[PDB]
């Protein structure tokens, strides 16, 4: 399945705060979260203060991914509304982040390959002396 | 009518536009400061900045220093001011060496409030900062000497 | 008293300035 | 980044995944437990190391483990 | 009425010069030449660093080694007779 | 339509809930699996918000709770009066207030504690009290132990009535939410009925009982020989002998000839020379005027008739260009959230207690109070502490509102939102001003210490070197001293002797009050005060403003008001909760108040208190060393702490020995807190694992599993023992010092 | 100080200070090369313990030497 | 394996109830289940949990 496209949709109503983007957005990376609201309504900003989401498509730029998943969590939990978010680099490149494969990570979905899964109980990790002078950790085996 | 608005219209940039931040008087004032002369040689800026700073620096050293109540107050204070000028020039120098590589281009903004492109400040380059520091040293010492002259000669 | 007037400001002011500048540049590189 | 590992004592209650504040973990198909699923950590580059996942895990001992490792701007939770 | 543009990431992330003016040099041309010729030696940061360190140390050493007794009580030394220690010790 | 609204029998009265610990919480009611349960039971006992979502039930709970508190206080007052009647030297003290030490506690003779019953005078042996009850009782016109007994009985009765009122208004007739929400009516009744009629009727007691009996006492007549208070009401001839105005009855009052009443309603100011206290005539007039003011003030808000303001109207009327909607929405917030109210009221009540401390030192309202240095020092310190604590509480509950009750989607306010939108600027600015203040106050002290140590006193900041004069405060002093002649013509003297100009009031050979000089040292300490207060504000305000979210923790609000952290991630997030900010703010409040009370103690002992010789020679307790000693940390270390701790450290073998014991005990508890503050519960849990093993080996392991304290409780225990220790130390120090050399 | 107060408070404070710096003119021209953060938890324990120990030792040394040599027994 | 309600000793070293005894609730017959032996304990662990899954080699039927 192909990821969601990212157009220029209007941003929520807000008078502006001091909790928004900084130089990190300019030099390193920032983030963008989009959602579709049934009506105009008030929501609390992750960066502090109250804003108004418009009806239809909404696009909000945040400084951290955690802020994005926080806002999105509040959207899905309180306003019963689906959301997505991407990471954006200064060169213009956009990386689709969440939800990765179109399905929320809470519920299982075929197609996902395991990462960092050790097929052994945690107590069966080797002692540090077993990995001395190697680059390996007892949990990397 | 309202007084406080989002920075340059963007409500999601981490700042606000107030009479303190953006009003004609303060805007004109700051834009005419040697630091914001973004289209002129950093050398001259350095001369102005250093001149003013050394000049003010002469004051508190002379009157508050350990030899304030001696016939050798001005000499001592002005010398100390020159010393701080040297030290700060050293600070500026190592700042320049550490922050800018000789190859790296300007890290200054290349846009205006309106959004049009413009030539980035050459103050944020290795050569530019080196010139600025030279200006701060020359102007600094010169300002100390000048203030001392006005005060005791 | 002769030498101390030379060595004390040398070790107390010049040396730590040189060392701090050097270490600064080293750590920033 | 920090390191996050899942062990086969996992019973797939999915509690850790819905506890992560930065979307690091997810559930994948598995046959080792009745729930037919196991946790996974494909996005530890976004991991901050808060350990809410570990506080959410029911198993004894933990089936999810967070080893704080190399420190990055994302793992430090910085916004500047 | 939007603030997101991939082609213009500059305006998107507020990378603006708030107070930088494109105005030409308002300074004195003669003084400009004066400073551009006389302050030039200090515009090389390595040479300036060496000069400030070595010269500063040299100056400090000078004023220190030749400090008058009327300025520093440490160079003037004691002027009163020494007092005896607690247990009759010198 | 404001009216009496009540539900009948909401809760059945039964001991069934008494036999079920933690009934209020579904979690705690289930019983203990670990020992943690126990602590929780006490931690959430009065957190009614975590009990129910219903605002009404909570409101009822708080109402009856308040009744319980008032009951306790009445029982306390009852105790004080009874001990003043049965176990005291009060009458003897009345006979000779200047040479008898106030005592109203006696100890039983066992294990040698009998020594605590010291020679307080009046042929009595006991513990010298510093609460100041004797001067109150003298001011109220009380002369016998019988009257104290009667007041005790009255207070006990009132305790019973308050308790019954609690039970009644919780179990039998419990007010509706609309009733509690009638804020216009509550404000009217509290302004006019409580304060107004309170000071009016009190002015009644003062004019009919206090004034005459005190006039007699001051005349010198034996207390037993003084006419009983009821006689001054029955026989107007006596009052007429004392104040001829009463010969014309209440006629000059109604005829507006108020000038005739200048006999007992004066406006002299200053202090009564033969008592060292404010003029009781001035006090009676004060309470009368205050009564009028509050009485008319209680008719401001609209209730059941057209006249009167609406709170919401006044709020919604105030909105500017900088603030947009202004105070709109605040009425709804302040009529649905107990925590917001508690915040405001705690801040203001604390501040009030502070102003009470200052005003009571500088304008002694009770007879023979100013010369009872022990009592004055005690009162100042006490009320200062109470104030600081209440203020910290204000921060706590502000934050608690911020987490639990704040909802911008239903109860929005523009001011709060705008505050939240520039919180970074506020906190950063407070930060900077704190660093600046710290440098330019403490740095002056370190500067002085260094110059003094290097043999360069001419380079110090002092009155004899580089001067830093409190010019502004000096100007205010001079202005207030010259006021009686210019801007307050009807006033005879100044409002306080402490102003820059004036004479000197002494009683019984001791100095009551004199003009307080302000120099470089005072500039220094005042800026220390500004610094410490600013830091405390920094911590607390940062705590409440970032209680909901930060760039570090975007969803902090969901973690609650009280939680240890959000893990070692993000570099480490310990103490991010607003509760932890209350926790740190407590330490800083302790700091500030400590240096404040030290300031008061040293200044008073140095430049004010002391004995006065004939011809006017004043010898102060520490001989005016403040101006020269308080300018270095070493001066406080040696001339204040070291020098004055003498009395406490050699109090053994005397009646003041309990203060030595408490000195050591407080030091101990203080150090003991550091174990909790410096450590963490992991270590303790593992140690507990080993000990539990040992208990299992001998079949004596408890079913309620021994658990280390939670992180938060570790912090709470820490700060509690820290405060108790430090404060009790300064307590013992102060009391032993001032009782011995006073 | 380092032993009683812990990290998060300081981290958030420093965040507000970072904002402060990026929004202050003239000072804006100067920028850090290493992002300012609060000391780590363990680092805090170590630095706190170090101040504690140094204070301990120096205080007792000063008392020892001064009290003893002030009278020389 | 052991029967339901059987008293078993815990052999998993990293368990809160290691070297202690618990009661068997149910054993999963699915051979793919890595830890079938469901055990319940008299005392809760540091996570307020009273039940845990173990393998056949992690329990020891005793009495
Ligand atoms: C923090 C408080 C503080 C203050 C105000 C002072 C002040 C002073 N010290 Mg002291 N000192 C201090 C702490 C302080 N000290 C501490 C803690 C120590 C122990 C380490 C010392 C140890 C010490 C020694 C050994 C000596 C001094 C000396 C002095 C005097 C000369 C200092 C000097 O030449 O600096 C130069 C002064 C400046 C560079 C002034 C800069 C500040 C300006 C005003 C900033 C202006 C900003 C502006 C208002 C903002 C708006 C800008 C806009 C208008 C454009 C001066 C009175 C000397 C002395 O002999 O005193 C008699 C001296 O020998 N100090
Ligand atoms: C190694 C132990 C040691 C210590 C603690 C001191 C301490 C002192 N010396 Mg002495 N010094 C030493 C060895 C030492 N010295 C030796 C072996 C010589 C013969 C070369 C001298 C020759 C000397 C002179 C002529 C004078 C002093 C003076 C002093 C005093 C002022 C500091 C100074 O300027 O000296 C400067 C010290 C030197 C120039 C010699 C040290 C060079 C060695 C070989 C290298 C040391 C590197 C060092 C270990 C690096 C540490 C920093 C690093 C960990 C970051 C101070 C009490 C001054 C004084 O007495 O004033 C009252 C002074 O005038 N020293
Ligand atoms: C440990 C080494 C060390 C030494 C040798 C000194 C020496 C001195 N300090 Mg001190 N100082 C130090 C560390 C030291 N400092 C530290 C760690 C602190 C912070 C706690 C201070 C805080 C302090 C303050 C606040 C003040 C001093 C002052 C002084 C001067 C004494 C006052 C006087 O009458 O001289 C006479 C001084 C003069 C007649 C003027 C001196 C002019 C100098 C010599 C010109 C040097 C120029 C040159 C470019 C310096 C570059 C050096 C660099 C490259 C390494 C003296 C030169 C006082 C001072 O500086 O007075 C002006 C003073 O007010 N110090
Ligand atoms: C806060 C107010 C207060 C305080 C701090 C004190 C303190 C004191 N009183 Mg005072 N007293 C008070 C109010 C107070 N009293 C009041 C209002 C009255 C009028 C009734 C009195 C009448 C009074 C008398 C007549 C005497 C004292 C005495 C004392 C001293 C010894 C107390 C003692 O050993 O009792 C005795 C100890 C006990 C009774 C211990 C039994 C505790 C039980 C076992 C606890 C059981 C728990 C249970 C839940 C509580 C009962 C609940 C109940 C509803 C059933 C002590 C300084 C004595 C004194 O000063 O001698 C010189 C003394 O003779 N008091
Ligand atoms: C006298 C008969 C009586 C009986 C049988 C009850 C029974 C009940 N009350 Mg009621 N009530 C009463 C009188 C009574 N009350 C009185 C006199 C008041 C006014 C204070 C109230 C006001 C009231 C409120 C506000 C609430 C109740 C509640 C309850 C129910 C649960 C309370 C409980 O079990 O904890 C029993 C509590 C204790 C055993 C502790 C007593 C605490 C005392 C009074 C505080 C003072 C102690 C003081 C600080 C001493 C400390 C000394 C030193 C160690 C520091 C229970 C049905 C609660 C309820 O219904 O919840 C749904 C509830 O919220 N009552
Ligand atoms: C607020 C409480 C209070 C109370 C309960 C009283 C009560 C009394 N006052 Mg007092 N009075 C008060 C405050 C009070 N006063 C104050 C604040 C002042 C200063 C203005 C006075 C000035 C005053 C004077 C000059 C006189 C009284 C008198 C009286 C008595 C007769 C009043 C009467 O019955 O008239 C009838 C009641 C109405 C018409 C209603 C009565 C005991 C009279 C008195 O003492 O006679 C023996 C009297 O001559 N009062
Ligand atoms: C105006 C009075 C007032 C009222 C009605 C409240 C009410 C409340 N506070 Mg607040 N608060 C106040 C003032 C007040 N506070 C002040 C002055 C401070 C500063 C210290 C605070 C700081 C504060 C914090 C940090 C917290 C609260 C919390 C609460 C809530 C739960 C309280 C509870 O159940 O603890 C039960 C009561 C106790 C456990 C009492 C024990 C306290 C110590 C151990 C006693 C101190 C020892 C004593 C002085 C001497 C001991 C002698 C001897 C026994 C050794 C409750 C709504 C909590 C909350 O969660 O709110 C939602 C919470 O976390 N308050
Ligand atoms: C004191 C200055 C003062 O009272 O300003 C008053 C200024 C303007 O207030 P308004 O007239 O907008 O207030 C109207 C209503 O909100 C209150 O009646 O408030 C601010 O804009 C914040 C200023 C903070 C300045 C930094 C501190
Ligand atoms: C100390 C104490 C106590 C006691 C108390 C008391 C004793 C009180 C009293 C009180 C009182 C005893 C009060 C009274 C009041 C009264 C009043 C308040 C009145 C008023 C009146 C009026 C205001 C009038 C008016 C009028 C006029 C003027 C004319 C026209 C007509 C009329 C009538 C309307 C107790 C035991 C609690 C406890 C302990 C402490
Ligand atoms: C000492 C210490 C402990 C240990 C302190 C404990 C466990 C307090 C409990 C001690 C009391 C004495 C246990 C309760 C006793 C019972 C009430 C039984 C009473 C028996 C009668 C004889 C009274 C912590 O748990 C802790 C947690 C987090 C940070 C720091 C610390 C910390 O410093
Ligand atoms: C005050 C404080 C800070 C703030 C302190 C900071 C950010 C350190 C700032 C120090 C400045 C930069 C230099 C101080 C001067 C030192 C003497 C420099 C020594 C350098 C050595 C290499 C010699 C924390 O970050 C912290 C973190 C975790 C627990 C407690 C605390 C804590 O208490
Ligand atoms: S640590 Fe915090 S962030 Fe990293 S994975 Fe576990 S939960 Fe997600
Ligand atoms: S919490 Fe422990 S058990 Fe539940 S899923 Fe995450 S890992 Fe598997
Ligand atoms: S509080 Fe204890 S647990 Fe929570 S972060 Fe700080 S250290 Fe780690």
């Amino acid at each position: 399945t192909p990821p969601e496209l990212d157009p220029n949709t209007p941003s929520p109503i807000f008078g502006g705060s001091t909790g928004g983007l900084l130089r990190k957005a300019q030099v390193e990376e920032f983030y963008v979260i989009t959602w579709d609201s049934p009506k105009e309504q008030i929501f609390e900003m992750p960066t502090g203060g109250a804003a108004i989401m418009r009806e239809g498509p909404n696009l909000l730029k945040l400084a951290r991914k955690e802020q994005c998943l926080a806002l999105g969590t509040r959207l899905r939990s309180k306003y019963k509304i689906k959301y997505q978010f991407y990471r954006v680099f200064p060169n213009g490149e956009v990386q689709y982040l969440h939800p990765k494969d179109g399905v929320y990570p809470e519920k299982v979905n075929a197609g996902r390959q395991g990462v960092g899964q050790n097929f052994r109980s945690i107590g069966k990790n080797v002692s540090p002396i077993e990995v001395k002078f190697t680059g390996k950790q007892p949990y990397d085996l | 009518y309202q007084v406080i608005q989002p920075i340059n219209g963007d409500p999601f940039i981490g700042s606000l536009e107030t009479p303190v931040t953006s009003s004609p008087l303060i805007a004109w004032y700051l834009s005419n400061l040697p630091a914001y002369r973004t289209a002129v040689s950093p050398l001259l800026r350095g001369i102005e900045v250093g001149l003013a700073h050394g000049y003010l620096l002469v004051g508190p050293f002379v009157k508050a220093g350990p030899l304030r109540n001696t016939e050798i107050a001005g000499q001592a204070g002005s010398l100390a001011a020159g010393g701080l000028v040297v030290i700060l020039s050293l600070c500026l120098t190592i700042y320049g060496i550490s922050s800018f590589n000789e190859g790296a281009p300007s890290t200054a903004p290349s846009l205006t409030l309106t959004g049009r492109k413009k030539e980035p400040d050459q103050l944020q380059t290795a050569d530019g900062w080196a010139k600025f520091t030279g200006g701060f040293f020359f102007g600094g010492i010169s300002g100390v000497i000048w203030a001392y002259f006005l005060l005791y000669v | 008293i002769n030498l101390p007037s030379l060595f004390v400001p040398l070790v107390g002011l010049l040396f730590p300035a040189v060392a701090m500048a050097s270490l600064f540049l080293h750590v920033e590189k | 980044s920090h390191s996050v590992k899942i062990y086969d004592t996992c019973i797939g209650c999915t509690q850790c995944v819905r506890a992560c504040p930065t979307d690091v973990l997810e559930m994948i198909p598995w046959g080792g437990c009745k729930a037919k699923q196991i946790a996974s950590a494909p996005r530890t580059e976004d991991c901050v190391g808060c350990k809410r996942c570990e506080s959410a895990c029911p198993t004894d001992f933990l089936s999810v483990r967070v080893y704080l490792w190399h420190e990055t701007t994302r793992s430090m939770g910085l916004a500047y | 009425s939007v603030y997101f543009d991939l082609e213009d990431l500059g305006n998107t992330t507020g990378q603006w010069d708030s107070y930088g003016s494109d105005a030409p040099s308002p300074y004195n041309p003669l003084q400009s030449k004066l400073f551009e010729t006389f302050a030039a030696p200090f515009t090389k940061r390595g040479l300036l660093l060496k000069f400030l360190i070595l010269g500063g140390g040299s100056t400090l050493a000078y004023l220190s080694a030749t400090a008058s007794g009327d300025i520093l009580p440490i160079t003037r030394g004691p002027q009163q007779p020494p007092k005896l220690g607690p247990r009759g010790k010198i | 339509e404001v009216k009496i609204l009540v539900d009948r029998d909401p809760i059945k009265t039964s001991f069934e809930q008494w036999a079920k610990p933690g009934h209020f919480s579904r979690t705690i009611a289930k019983g203990p699996d670990t020992t943690t349960w126990i602590w929780n039971l006490h931690a959430d006992a009065h957190d009614f918000d975590s009990h129910t979502s219903d605002l009404e039930e909570i409101s009822r709970k708080v109402f009856s709770a308040h009744f319980g508190q008032l009951s306790i206080i009445f029982l306390w007052l009852s105790g004080m009066y009874f001990h003043g009647a049965r176990f005291s030297n009060y009458e003897a003290w009345l006979n000779d207030p200047t040479h008898i030490k106030p005592s109203a506690q006696v100890v039983w003779p066992i294990v040698g504690q009998e020594i605590l019953n010291g020679d307080v005078g009046g042929g009595f042996r006991g513990i010298q009290i510093t609460s100041g009850f004797f001067q109150i009782w003298r001011a109220s016109g009380i002369t016998s132990e019988l009257q104290l007994y009667c007041t005790a009985i009255g207070a006990l009765v009132f305790a019973g009535l308050m308790l019954f009122a609690g039970w009644f208004h919780y179990h039998k007739a419990a007010p509706k939410l609309a009733w509690f929400q009638d804020v216009e009516s509550m404000l009217n009744h509290h302004l006019a009925g409580l304060l107004g009629l309170g000071s009016l009727s009190w002015a009644g007691h003062q004019v009919h009982v206090s004034l005459p009996i005190n006039q007699f006492l001051n005349a010198g007549v034996d207390p037993k020989e003084i006419p009983l208070p009821h006689e001054f009401i029955l026989n107007r001839d006596l009052l007429a002998q004392l104040y001829p105005s009463f010969a014309e009855g209440a006629t000059p009052f109604f005829t507006l000839n108020w000038s005739k009443y200048a006999d007992f309603l004066t406006f002299r100011g200053g202090l009564d020379p033969l008592t060292g206290g404010l003029w009781l005539t001035d006090i009676a007039h004060h309470h009368l005027a205050i009564a009028i003011l509050f009485l008319i003030a209680g008719h401001m808000y609209r209730t059941n008739w057209g006249i009167g303001h609406g709170i919401k109207d006044i709020l919604e009327a105030h909105k500017g260009p900088f603030t947009g909607q202004g105070h709109k929405g605040l009425y709804e917030i302040l009529t649905t959230s107990w925590h917001a109210q508690l915040s405001i009221n705690l801040a203001m009540l604390g501040s009030l207690t502070i102003v009470v401390a200052q005003h009571m030192y500088s304008m002694p309202p009770y007879p023979y109070l100013a010369t009872d240095y022990a009592t004055q020092l005690s009162l100042f310190t006490h009320h200062m502490w109470i104030g600081g604590f209440l203020i910290v509480g204000a921060a706590a509950h502000a934050a608690i509102f911020m987490v639990r009750d704040y909802d911008p989607t239903t109860r929005y306010n523009d001011l709060l939102d705008r505050v939240l939108r520039h919180r970074d600027a506020i906190i950063s600015h407070l930060n900077w001003v704190c660093i600046f203040l710290g440098f330019h106050s403490f740095g002056l002290y370190i500067h002085n210490d260094t110059m003094s140590a290097l043999g360069r006193p001419q380079d110090m900041f002092s009155d004899t070197a580089i001067q830093l004069q409190p010019v502004f405060a000096q100007w205010i002093q001079n202005t207030h001293a010259l006021a009686p002649g210019t801007t307050a013509p009807g006033a005879t003297a100044s409002t306080s002797l402490t102003w820059g100009g004036g004479d000197l009031v002494a009683v019984g050979g001791k100095v009551a009050l004199l003009p307080i000089p302000l120099g470089t040292a005072d500039f220094l300490v005042h800026h220390i005060h500004a610094f410490t207060i600013h830091v405390t504000v920094l911590i607390l305000l940062k705590g409440v403003l970032f209680a909901r979210s930060s760039r570090l923790i975007p969803d902090k609000a969901n973690l609650g008001f009280r939680f240890p952290c959000d893990g070692p991630g993000r570099g480490g997030t310990c103490q991010v909760s607003a509760w932890d900010h209350v926790f740190l703010g407590l330490f800083w409040m302790y700091n500030s108040i400590s240096v404040v009370i030290f300031h008061f103690s040293w200044k008073m002992q140095s430049d004010v208190w002391g004995t006065i010789n004939d011809q006017g020679v004043v010898t102060h307790i520490t001989a005016g060393n403040f101006a020269q000693s308080s300018i270095t940390i070493n001066g406080w270390l040696r001339d204040f702490l070291w020098a004055q701790a003498s009395q406490v450290i050699q109090s053994y073998g005397s009646s003041l020995s309990a203060y030595g014991l408490f000195f050591l005990g407080a030091h101990f508890v203080w150090a003991f807190s550091l174990m909790f503050l410096f450590s963490g519960r992991g270590y303790w849990q593992e140690l507990i694992e080993s000990i539990v093993w040992a208990h299992n080996k001998l079949k004596v392991a408890p079913a309620t599993q021994p658990r280390a304290l939670s992180i938060v409780q570790g912090r709470a225990v820490g700060v509690t023992h820290y405060l108790l220790g430090g404060i009790a130390t300064t307590w013992a120090f102060f009391l032993a010092r001032i009782i011995a050399v006073g | 100080m380092f032993l009683i107060s812990w990290r998060g408070y300081w981290q958030e404070l420093i965040e507000t200070l970072a904002w402060a710096h990026e929004r202050t003119p003239l000072a804006n021209l100067i920028r850090w090369r290493d992002k300012p953060v609060a000391l780590s938890i363990v680092q805090a324990r170590l630095v706190g313990l170090v101040h504690f120990s140094v204070g301990y030792i120096f205080t007792y040394a000063a008392f020892l030497i001064a009290s003893t040599s002030g009278k020389f027994g | 394996g052991p029967k339901r309600g059987a008293k078993v000793k815990i052999l998993r070293k990293e368990s809160y109830w290691y070297k202690g005894t618990g009661s068997v609730v149910a054993v999963d017959q699915d051979p793919n289940t890595r830890y079938p032996v469901v055990v319940r304990f008299n005392k809760v662990n540091y996570a307020n949990v009273s039940t845990n899954n173990y393998a056949l080699d992690e329990i020891q039927e005793v009495e």
